């Protein structure tokens, strides 16, 4: 368990969690923002009933 | 503890702070490799830097100014000595040491042709030489040679590295940020 | 097939043969320097670090 | 450096977190009113 | 459709508050498709030569 | 991790600006106060690309394009939507580029170095600022720049280069090819001179300095010198971006028509 | 109850509350013209 | 609170504020692209005139 | 009751403060949409 | 940091100080509901 | 009470209670412009003589 | 430091009385301001 | 009055007038656009 | 900079300065109030 | 304050500056190129003229 | 260098506070001219 | 009174002084051509 | 830069030109008052 | 207010400050030059009503 | 870079920006009867 | 003056002078380059002749 | 530099500069007369 952080030190771990947490979380909502669907900025106010869906 | 510096602080990744004198313990620019301590070798198994009075087939290109006997003016502006003897490659010809004859002499100094410096970029009146790294006392701590007629690759990095260190340490100033 | 033509065929070849040369030129960079010091120990990169490569010299 | 200086610092810095995060819900809530993005 | 009084924008039967715009790229730009794709809208295949 | 030379070298010293505080070491980069100053313009631009993408049609790494405004806006700050994210970005770049030459610099002064790197970078920088900031000047507006997409931009040179009919005909540009193309044989020479005595026929000891001049000697009648080539070789490099700024400059700015037009003075001597 | 105010500075702690408080009632504040209308209905008395 | 004895609290700020600013002009200016934020413009809108998204009706 | 020992008290009502603060300010949210309070009594005043 | 006893001293002003304020607060809202009620 | 103020230099409360004035004192007098409309209105009458 | 025991003590009398001062002045204003046009 | 203790009274009197200075010019601007001063006299002498 | 006795001759001076600046502005709202009444 | 003795007030100031100057021409220069805020060519226009985006 | 820092910290704290009122008085200004909102 | 001028360079207060009314004379100068209109109607005058 | 001797024989001349300054504006505004006043 | 002078070098101070007002007000020069109503070379003789307007 | 030049040097720095100031003063305000830009 | 303590004489000098040509080159091409001032061209021109920049 | 020369300097700087602007300024004068740009 614990002995995981006598094999890889607390400080680099860290960093890279951190480093990679925020390119993964900028990655989705920039991804999400491209879509027709989850254009939050632009549609937003849209009821879930008026939210574009893809075509069948 | 070998190196004589000390950490800034306990953070990692810190800079270290040299605890004597850099330029003569050898540290950061100062530092030098340890080399061989055994003399560069030709082709023909002969000493590849020896100076011209060892080698009399050896001279200046003609509209070349000869340095020998010209000031050498250090980053202070003030004289440190005069060269001597040039130390030539044998392999490639090409003028590789200056030897200093200090004010008072008493001794003498070698001196790399890379730190050396022509008055207007050797257009104009060629009357002595810059050397901008170290200072005329300086001069006086550079490191001899166990032989006045060969220099081995320990020693020829330890010359090289002391005049390459003092861009750093010459003077407190230049390890200063600017603003 | 229709999709698969000749010239993605050899640029995904030149491909595998590029990564291939980028792993063999980083092998050599490794030659001077290493292991790597640090706290927890030794350390190297991928590639790992070749085996000590020796020269020869003309005799005295 | 020192833990007492760990602990003046330490202060600080989350009062002035917590200055930071406060003013930007103001400034949320502000223009929540102006223009609602849901 | 637009609702006969309030004038909002209905969509899928209800009324929206704003000023409804249709979304699209950057300068209504359309990713391209299949490499014949290309053609639709073109002229069709130049005549043989005069040889 | 630090190679096994490495411990005694790093030491304080050297910035052209802040002290101890920006004089420490992420990993193996060297973060000084151009290292903050990099690493804030290169998120900051990459993010803003990143956001272009997400605007425009596709995420295909090919085809993702950012384009320049348009000539009406001449010299302005267009909207973000219509040109104005170009020029955003192309301001972290070059504030990116700057701090990356100026950290550089930082570099060599604490290892007892000359400066020749920092400069020779800004030969590269020098082209870059000449495509993106002089020649849309003299132009009169920022729309003259190149977009930024992989394969975009390939459209844009295109275009550009049809612009004058035939550019091979331009002198400064038949200058600089000449300048890449004999870098790139050069480099394969001196890499060759390099390896083949490093690593000579089997069995065989390594060869000297004597060997490359004979050998080069032999082969073409002249060798130039150990230093002699690395001269050469920033020479060839960095003078192929120095003419390319000056071919696209002069394209434009000071010459409008055909390239092949230009050559009327040489069939006009008068002998 | 007291022992909880231990080893903290007086002046770091009225300086977090006076943060919170400003805060809180700036949202409050527009919360409640939005439901009482009150700026609204008296401009318009002035503003006609 | 032991979190600055493993960092240097000098650097944590450095980095602190320069991702904050990062973060703060990208946010402002992918509003100012969008249609409904582009406040410099229609910033003086009601919420009833601001401009939404949507997408192409069916036919 | 020996959970608490060698934990910091300050750590454990910092970390309360935040659960409670922004758990309240969910159902705050949940609670509004579900009974539209401020929906209809805005609209009585905002209306005249 | 605080010695045990100006946490105390402290103390006792905060508890006044957190007092009043809210009665003082308690008679703006009376005051507000005579003027708009709110439920 | 005034052990509020130990540890503390004057002029550094006397700066930041001017920033509080000044900023708050602004704030509501562009609120209280909306509110009255006072400069509209009495600017309206000397501008049409 | 700054503002001791003793400077704190008599700091904070003129404060206060500082402090009373300006609310009577802005209550007057408040209350000019009420009569000519009132905001409820 | 011991407030004074430690300040320049250059340094005051730089931060005074500079203070009435953008003060006085600021509402001079806000009194000539309220009262419509210089527009009614100038178009008085200017109507020949 | 100053002292405790500088402080003292400076308060005076600049309250019958600061008084002073008062009355010659209240008379100026009153000729101005006379000419244009901006209520 | 101690923050002071942490960090250079001499360069703190001198990277402050450089900050507020490169921030306030990129607000003038995004203004001045707006339909709504081009003062250099429509700073006569009253606010009911002023453009709107719409 | 503890009392060189307090007051420095005084100046620096006035010249920052100052400057943000006369940005708030500019702002002022030019809502009066055109609104934003 | 005479107190202010301590340690001040006589030269610099009069050559600040100076700039202080030459520009403000020629500010008023221009504001007052402007009001009374003086020089437009006799340049008118005098080329009619 | 001035001690406190010379500043007290400078304040006065300069007094005395502030004084004199202003007279000779007051019938200025006075002459121009009569040509062509500006309320 | 001279204690300023004890930190930053009067010498870097003017150089600087020199140069970057004449960057700025060769900026403002040009960017009036480049617009209609104050490219002053050109019309410069037009009086106020006749000086061109943005579009309303 | 000493109390005494640092105190002559500000006299004359103060001046020669309080000199400036003004003369760009008189520079906007003969601009403004020109062509005002509000 | 003190000022000439702090700064080269022959360095102010030069590069005053420096500026100055640069300074008379750039305004008298500008004048050149204009329609209004394109004197060695329409110089003999009276100011009524002279061309003017459009009122639009 | 003696800083007595340099009063010396001082002096002829000062004259050819604003020598050299009067100078300017009745170029400017002739050029008004031929060509007025207000
Ligand atoms: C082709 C084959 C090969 C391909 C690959 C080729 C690779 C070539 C490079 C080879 C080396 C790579 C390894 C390396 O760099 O390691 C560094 C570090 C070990 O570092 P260390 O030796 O422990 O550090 C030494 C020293 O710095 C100690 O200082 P201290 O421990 O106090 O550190 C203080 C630092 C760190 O604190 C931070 O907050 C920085 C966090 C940075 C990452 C997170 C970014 C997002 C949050 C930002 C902050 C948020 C607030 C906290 O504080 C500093 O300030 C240090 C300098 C930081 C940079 C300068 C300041 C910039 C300020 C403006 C910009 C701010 C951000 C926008 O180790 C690790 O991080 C372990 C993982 C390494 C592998 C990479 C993993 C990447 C995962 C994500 C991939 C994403 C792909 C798209
Ligand atoms: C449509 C847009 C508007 C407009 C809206 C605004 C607004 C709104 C503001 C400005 C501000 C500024 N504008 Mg603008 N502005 C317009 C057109 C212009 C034009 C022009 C060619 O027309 C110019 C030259 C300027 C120039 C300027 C600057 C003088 C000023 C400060 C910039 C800054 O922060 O620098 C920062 C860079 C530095 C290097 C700072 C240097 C140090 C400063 C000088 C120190 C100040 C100390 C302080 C005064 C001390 C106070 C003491 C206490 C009172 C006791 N504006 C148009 C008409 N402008 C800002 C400002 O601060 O105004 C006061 C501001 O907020
Ligand atoms: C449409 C534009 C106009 C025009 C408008 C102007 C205007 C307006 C000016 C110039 C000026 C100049 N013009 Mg042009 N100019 C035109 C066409 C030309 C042509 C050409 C081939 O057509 C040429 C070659 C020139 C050349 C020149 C230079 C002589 C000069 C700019 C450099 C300078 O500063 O020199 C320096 C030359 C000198 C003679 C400086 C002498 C200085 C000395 C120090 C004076 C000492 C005085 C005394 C000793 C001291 C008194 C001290 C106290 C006051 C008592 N002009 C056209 C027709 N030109 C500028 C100038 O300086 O004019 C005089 C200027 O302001
Ligand atoms: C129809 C098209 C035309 C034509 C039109 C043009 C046009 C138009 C131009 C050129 C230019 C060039 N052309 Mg062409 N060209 C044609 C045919 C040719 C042929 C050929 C075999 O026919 C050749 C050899 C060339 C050769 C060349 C070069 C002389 C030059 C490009 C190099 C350069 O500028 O580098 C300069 C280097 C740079 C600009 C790079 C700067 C990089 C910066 C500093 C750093 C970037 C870092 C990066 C972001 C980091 C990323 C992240 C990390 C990887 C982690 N052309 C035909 C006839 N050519 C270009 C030129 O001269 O540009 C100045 C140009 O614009
Ligand atoms: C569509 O849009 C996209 C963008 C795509 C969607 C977005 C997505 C993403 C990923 C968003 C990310 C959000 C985020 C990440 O976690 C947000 C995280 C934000 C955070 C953590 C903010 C914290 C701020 C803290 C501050 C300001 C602290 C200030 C402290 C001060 C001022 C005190 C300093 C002074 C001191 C200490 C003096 C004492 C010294 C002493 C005593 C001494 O010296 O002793
Ligand atoms: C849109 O919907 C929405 C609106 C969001 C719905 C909302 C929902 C929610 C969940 C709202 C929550 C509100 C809330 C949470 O409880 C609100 C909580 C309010 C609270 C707790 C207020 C407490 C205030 C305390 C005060 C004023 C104390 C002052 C103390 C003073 C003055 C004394 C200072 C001491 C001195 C002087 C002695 C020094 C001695 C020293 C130094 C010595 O002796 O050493
Ligand atoms: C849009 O509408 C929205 C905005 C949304 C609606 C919301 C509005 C809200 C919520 C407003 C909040 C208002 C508020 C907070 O509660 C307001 C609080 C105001 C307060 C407290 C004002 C206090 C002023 C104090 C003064 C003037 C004191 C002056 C004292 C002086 C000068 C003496 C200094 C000492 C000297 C000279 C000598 C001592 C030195 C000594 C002895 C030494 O050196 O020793
Ligand atoms: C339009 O819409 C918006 C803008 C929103 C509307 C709102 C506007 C608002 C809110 C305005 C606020 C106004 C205000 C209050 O806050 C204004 C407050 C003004 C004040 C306080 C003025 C004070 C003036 C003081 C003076 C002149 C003193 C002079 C003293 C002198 C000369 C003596 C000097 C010393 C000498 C001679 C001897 C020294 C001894 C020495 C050296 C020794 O002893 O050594
Ligand atoms: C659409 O537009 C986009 C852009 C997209 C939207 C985005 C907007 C964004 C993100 C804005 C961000 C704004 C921001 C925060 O980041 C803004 C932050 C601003 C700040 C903090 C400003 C602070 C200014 C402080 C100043 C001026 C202080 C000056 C101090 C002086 C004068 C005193 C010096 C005294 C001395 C030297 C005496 C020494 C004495 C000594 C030595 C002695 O006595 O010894
Ligand atoms: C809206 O804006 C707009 C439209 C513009 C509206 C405007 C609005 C406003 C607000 C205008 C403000 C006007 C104003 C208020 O401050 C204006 C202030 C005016 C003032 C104060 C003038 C003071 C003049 C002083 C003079 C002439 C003194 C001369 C002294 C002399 C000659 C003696 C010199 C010799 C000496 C000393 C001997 C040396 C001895 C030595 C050396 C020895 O003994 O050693
Ligand atoms: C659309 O348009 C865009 C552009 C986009 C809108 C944007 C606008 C923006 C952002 C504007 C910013 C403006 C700005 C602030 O940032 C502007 C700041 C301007 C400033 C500070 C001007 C100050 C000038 C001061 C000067 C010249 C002083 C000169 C002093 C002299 C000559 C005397 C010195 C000589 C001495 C002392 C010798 C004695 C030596 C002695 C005794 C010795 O040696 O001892
Ligand atoms: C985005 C600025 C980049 C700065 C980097 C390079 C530094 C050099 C600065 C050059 C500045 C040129 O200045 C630029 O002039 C153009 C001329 O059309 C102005 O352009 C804008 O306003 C003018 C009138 O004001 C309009 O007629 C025009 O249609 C509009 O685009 C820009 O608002 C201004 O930014």
């Amino acid at each position: 368990m614990h002995r995981i952080w006598l094999m890889f030190d607390p400080r680099r771990v860290m960093v890279a969690m951190v480093g990679f947490l925020a390119v993964l979380a900028l990655v989705i909502h920039f991804i999400l923002l491209s879509s027709q669907r989850y254009s939050w900025i632009e549609n937003g106010t849209l009821s879930a009933a008026q939210a574009p869906v893809g075509a069948s | 503890s070998d190196i004589k510096a000390v950490p800034a602080d306990s953070y990692n990744g810190s800079a270290l702070i040299p605890t004597g004198d850099p330029m003569i313990d050898g540290v950061g620019p100062s530092s030098w490799a340890n080399r061989s301590d055994t003399p560069d070798m030709t082709f023909h198994n002969t000493a590849k830097i020896v100076p011209m009075r060892l080698d009399p087939t050896y001279s200046i290109a003609k509209g070349d100014p000869d340095p020998r006997g010209l000031p050498v003016v250090a980053a202070d502006k003030q004289v440190a000595g005069t060269v001597i003897e040039l130390w030539v490659n044998r392999a490639e010809p090409q003028v590789t040491y200056y030897e200093v004859q200090l004010t008072g002499s008493e001794r003498r100094v070698m001196l790399p042709a890379g730190f050396v410096q022509w008055p207007n970029f050797g257009l104009w009146g060629n009357d002595k030489l810059l050397v901008k790294a170290i200072t005329a006392a300086q001069f006086a701590n550079v490191p001899a040679l166990k032989r006045d007629d060969q220099i081995t690759l320990l020693e020829e990095d330890m010359v090289c590295a002391y005049y390459a260190g003092g861009h750093l340490y010459a003077m407190a100033e230049r390890s200063e940020p600017i603003i | 097939m229709q999709y698969i033509d000749g010239a993605q065929i050899a640029l995904y070849a030149f491909w595998l043969f590029f990564f291939g040369l980028i792993i063999y030129i980083r092998r050599e960079d490794k030659r001077e320097g290493y292991p790597l010091e640090s706290p927890q120990g030794p350390r190297e990169g991928w590639p790992a670090m070749p085996e000590k490569k020796t020269y020869i010299h003309r005799p005295t | 450096m020192t833990e007492d200086e760990a602990r003046r610092f330490h202060g600080y810095f989350v009062t002035g977190t917590l200055g930071y995060i406060i003013v930007a819900a103001v400034a949320h809530f502000l223009a929540w009113q102006w223009r609602p993005w849901f | 459709p637009v609702d006969p009084v309030t004038g909002q924008t209905i969509i899928n039967g209800e009324p929206v508050v704003g000023r409804v715009f249709i979304m699209q790229k950057t300068d209504g730009t359309v990713k391209l498709g299949k490499w014949q794709a290309q053609y639709d809208g073109e002229p069709t295949a130049p005549e043989a030569a005069n040889v | 991790a630090m190679l096994s030379f490495e411990k005694k070298y790093r030491v304080r010293g050297g910035t052209l600006i802040g002290g101890d505080l920006f004089d420490f070491w992420f990993g193996p980069f060297y973060v000084g106060f151009f290292g903050v100053t990099t690493i804030f313009f290169v998120t900051l631009g990459t993010l803003l690309c990143v956001w272009g993408a997400a605007m425009g049609p596709t995420w295909n790494l090919w085809q993702i394009s950012i384009a320049p405004p348009d000539l009406k806006y001449g010299l302005g700050l267009a909207p973000l939507r219509e040109g104005g994210l170009w020029q955003i970005i192309t301001l972290c770049a070059l504030g990116a580029f700057g701090s990356w030459a100026l950290r550089q610099a930082e570099i060599s002064r604490k290892l007892g170095m000359g400066m020749h790197i920092p400069w020779a970078y800004g030969g590269a920088v020098l082209a870059y600022a000449t495509l993106v900031v002089i020649r849309p000047m003299l132009l009169g507006a920022w729309g003259h720049g190149f977009p930024y997409g992989i394969f975009s931009h390939l459209d844009w040179v295109s275009n550009v280069g049809y612009q004058y009919l035939h550019f091979h005909y331009n002198p400064a540009h038949m200058i600089a090819v000449t300048f890449f193309f004999t870098n790139c044989l050069a480099l394969a020479m001196h890499g060759s001179l390099i390896l083949s005595v490093t690593n000579p026929k089997k069995g065989t000891p390594v060869g000297t300095s004597e060997t490359e001049n004979v050998f080069f000697r032999d082969l073409l009648g002249y060798s130039i010198g150990a230093i002699g080539i690395h001269r050469l070789g920033l020479f060839l490099a960095v003078g192929a971006a120095v003419w390319s700024a000056i071919c696209i400059v002069i394209s434009g700015p000071f010459w409008t028509k055909g390239w092949p037009e230009w050559w009327n003075w040489w069939l006009n001597l008068p002998i | 109850m007291h022992r909880i105010w231990q080893g903290m500075d007086p002046q770091i702690i009225m300086s977090g509350l006076g943060f919170f408080l400003a805060g809180l009632a700036l949202i409050i504040h527009m919360w409640a013209y939005s439901i009482t209308g009150w700026p609204k209905y008296k401009k318009a008395q002035y503003n006609a």
